[PDB]
Formats: structure tokens, C-alpha cells, sequence
């Protein structure tokens, strides 16, 4: 278990998984709906 | 086909030196969130 | 104590534009691996 | 017979832009000297 010192770089995933992400991080994770594909990215910040 | 292939890396560089200098001057991407669209999205359904 | 703060982020910029521009040409670093050392330190031992 | 000539003129500046950002950095190349491999080579004489 290691805590990201400083942003990382943003990965595609689904809408599904990616609200899961900020379920638990929510202070310091990062998602957004692509437009166009419906996909979310998912960027994790720093204290992760 | 198309010879432009070397020209797609040459693409790739400048972004790295404009991604590169973006976070010196603090321009900050990616930063759209549940704000906006959603309230009106909420007033749209009622 | 010193105001050279801001000379140490003008040392870091460069070297993003040494290492990104060194990945270009393909000059590898980080490049040592058990080859020599421990071979002579066998015949060393011996 | 190949159209890539400019394609070697553009591998030649990033080179003169790594090489001038390496003296900033005082990254030192070539370095190597006699200090190892002859006295090993020494040492495997004997």
C-alpha cells in the first residue's frame, strides 16, 4: 500500500467502474463522461 | 500509404512541450465536474 | 536562508526537455546490468 | 532512393538540444578512463 505523491496520469473505463472509483478516494479521485464514446476517464491525485 | 507517418510523431513532441509548460503556468485540464448541467437537468425535469 | 528557490525549478524544466529529447534519439539510460563487475569478482575470487 | 533525408536533418537538432541542455545539468559524457577493466585485466593476467 503506497500513497501517490502527485497525479496520475488519466485512464479510460467504463461509467460503471468509474463511479466506483470515486467511492472511495472521492476527495482524491477524479472522473468525467467522454462525450462522445459515453466512457469516463479516471484521474487519481495526489494522497491516493 | 501514407508517408505522413513520421509527421504524426511530430505531432506527439509539441504536445508533450505544450502539456509540459501548461502545468507551469497552472492552466489546469480537466476540470469539469457535476455542476452545471445536472442542476438544469433537475430543473429540466421538474 | 536562500533565494535561489526558484533556480532549483529552472534546473528541473531542462532536464524534462534533456530527458524527453534524450528518449527521442534512443540513448538509454539506466543501462547496467550484472555483465563485468561480478564475472572479474568470481575471477577475483578465485 | 529515400525521401527521409530531412528526417535525418531533424534527428541532428534535438541532438544539439539535448547535447547543450546536458552541459546545463552538468550531466558529464564521456567519462570513461582507466580504472577498472585493465586492472581486472591485471588481475586475469595473474
Amino acid at each position: 500500500s503506497v500513497f501517490l505523491d502527485k497525479d496520475f496520469t488519466f485512464v479510460v473505463s467504463s461509467e460503471a467502474d468509474a463511479r466506483a472509483f470515486v467511492q472511495f478516494d472521492p476527495e482524491h479521485t477524479v472522473a468525467r463522461p467522454l462525450p462522445d464514446s459515453s466512457d469516463w476517464e479516471v484521474t487519481r491525485k495526489a494522497g491516493t | 500509404s501514407a508517408a505522413l507517418g513520421e509527421f504524426a510523431e511530430k505531432v506527439t513532441g509539441p504536445d508533450g512541450v505544450l502539456a509540459s509548460a501548461a502545468r507551469l503556468v497552472l492552466n489546469q485540464l480537466g476540470l469539469s465536474d457535476v455542476v452545471t448541467t445536472p442542476e438544469a437537468a433537475t430543473d429540466a425535469e421538474l
